């Protein structure tokens, strides 16, 4: 099963946003092997921000 | 502004120890990560390692782990590199750099698949002109719409300053004399106007996936 296959326009826009935030200065521990838990984390913090 | 100064370099005997310091000024070293990268004389660069601000995870290359130690001091804002049992391959120019706000320090000299091809190898351009340097990648370097490729210029005795970042943005401090463009297999850096101080070796490096490769080096000649 797949909840996020990372190709749709708004998820790829979010992908491009955090790739740019990587490429600006620095972030924490690396990438290229993602996790759906991190996507749920991002969406839950977005839920809290909208709330 | 951001300033990094390396010290402790020079000459060292084979088999001994060596400690190089790198002081920072103008920024906060207690939040920004640091990195160290080596460069052989006449060859490409080689990333030695990276270290975080809290000194909790210091990463390095898998082939140079038994002879390199990276530490930092946030109170003094100074990084430290310790080498033990130096060999003939240790005669190189090391360079401490910020988290690549990408800025690289001067470094110190110690004397004891993605393929990026530059085009051309050497060219001579007059003053006040516009030069073009192309770069071809063997694999796709495009990820999430942004091309994560940096263009730097290193001179003889000078370190490679990060000129162009992400193939579409100019770095702070450098004037509006270098632009970048391209698409997904071919990158192109343009210089307009051409000054006499820009006579150095240009290098395009992409760090999209493993391994982080570097460019072949394209020297720029100023006509007279």
């Amino acid at each position: 099963f797949q909840l996020v296959n990372y190709t749709d326009t708004i998820p790829a826009r979010i992908m491009q946003q955090w790739r740019t935030s990587d490429s600006r200065d620095h972030t924490r521990v690396d990438w290229k092997r993602p996790k759906y838990t991190s996507a749920l984390t991002y969406d839950g913090v977005k839920v809290m921000a909208e709330a | 502004e951001v300033k990094l100064l390396e010290s402790g370099g020079g000459l060292v005997q084979p088999g001994g120890s060596l400690k190089l310091s790198c002081a920072a000024s103008g920024f906060d070293f207690s939040e920004y990560w640091m990195s160290w990268v080596r460069q052989a004389p006449g060859k490409g660069l080689e990333w030695i390692g990276e270290i975080n601000p809290d000194s909790s995870s210091i990463d390095y290359t898998p082939s140079l782990k038994d002879k390199i130690i990276i530490s930092r001091d946030n109170a003094k804002k100074t990084l430290y590199l310790q080498l033990s049992k130096v060999r003939s391959e240790d005669t190189a120019l090391y360079y401490c750099a910020r988290p690549r706000m990408d800025y690289w320090g001067q470094g110190t000299s110690v004397t004891v698949n993605i393929v990026l091809t530059q085009s051309p190898a050497s060219l001579a351009v007059s003053l006040g002109q516009r030069a073009t340097i192309s770069c071809r990648a063997s694999e796709s370097v495009d990820s999430y719409g942004s091309s994560f490729v940096h263009w730097y210029q290193q001179k003889p005795g000078q370190p490679p300053k990060l000129l162009i970042f992400l193939a579409s943005k100019l770095e702070s401090g450098v004037p509006a004399r270098f632009s970048g463009s391209g698409s997904r297999t071919d990158f192109t850096l343009t210089i307009d106007p051409v000054e006499a101080d820009d006579a150095a070796t240009y290098y395009c490096q992409q760090t999209n996936e493993d391994p982080y490769t570097f460019g072949g080096g394209t020297k720029l000649e100023i006509k007279r």
